[PDB]
């Protein structure tokens, strides 16, 4: 779907460019195809670009629209992604806070030790932490 | 926190249920604090404020704030029970008695409606 639409495009000229933006922003909201159209994961090394980045440019404010509709609807994960790719490493560690801090209280028989929430925990502290840490202490 | 105010509507659900009173005058008290108990618990918020919330347990990034929603599904559990025997009451007594009462009913009807739409 990207590399049609990006050949909206080919018509130069604004109001088309608009129109591709538009249509691009349209089709990250809804579609939900974060890392495939957004990126994914830092290990430091910026994102690994998604479609979209490799066409390029407005990419940071689509990601504070989906990740504030993520908020909306409560899809916290999505949210954290979202906002691992504003690079906006405060609320990151404090959405994530909430998620791994419920789900401790309740009741037991869980926790594999392979993926999950925790799982998340441990991957945002051993990366972020050591690297020139913006969050607040 | 209107908590204290939660069981009083739990005792007016009761008693609709139960339809004592002689007086439809009595259910129609019940029906007036049985209405105020759920305007009171949404203040006028629509679609949008939901929405944040649902994003801010997305998820729960850190703490989440979900009070509201939380609120709605203890009274809807509540008034489920209740609801099959209470509709039933609340219906037929509509249509009498009390014409007057009716101001009464037919408002709670609606409200409740809200929440319980779906």
């Amino acid at each position: 779907a990207l590399q049609y639409f990006y050949f909206l495009r080919d018509e130069k000229d604004s109001q088309g460019e608009n129109m591709f933006l538009r249509c691009v922003s349209e089709l990250v909201i809804e579609s939900r195809e974060f890392d495939m159209i957004l990126g994914k994961l830092e290990n430091d090394g910026s994102r690994k670009p998604g479609v979209i980045d490799k066409f390029t440019s407005d990419t940071k404010p689509i990601i504070n629209k989906v990740a504030s509709v993520a908020e909306n609807k409560g899809l916290f994960e999505e949210a954290a992604k979202l906002y691992d790719l504003a690079k906006n490493a405060d609320k990151v560690l404090e959405l994530m806070n909430k998620l791994l801090s419920p789900v401790v209280p309740q009741i037991s028989a869980p926790q594999s030790n392979k993926e999950r929430l925790k799982n998340m925990a441990l991957s945002i502290a051993e990366r972020y932490r050591a690297q020139g840490i913006s969050a607040n202490k | 926190g209107d908590s204290s105010l939660y069981i009083i509507l739990k005792k007016l659900l009761d008693f609709i249920l139960k339809t004592g009173g002689g007086f439809q005058r009595v259910r129609t008290h019940l029906y007036g604090s049985l209405l105020y108990y759920l305007q009171i618990a949404q203040r006028p918020d629509e679609p949008d404020t939901l929405e944040a919330a649902k994003k801010t347990m997305w998820e729960r990034l850190t703490a989440p704030e979900d009070v509201f929603s939380k609120l709605q599904r203890e009274n809807i559990a509540i008034i489920e029970s209740y609801g099959a025997a209470l509709m039933e009451v609340v219906c037929r007594d509509a249509c009498d008695g009390h014409e007057i009462g009716r101001m009464l009913a037919l408002a709670l009807l609606d409200r409740i409606v809200s929440v319980d739409k779906q």
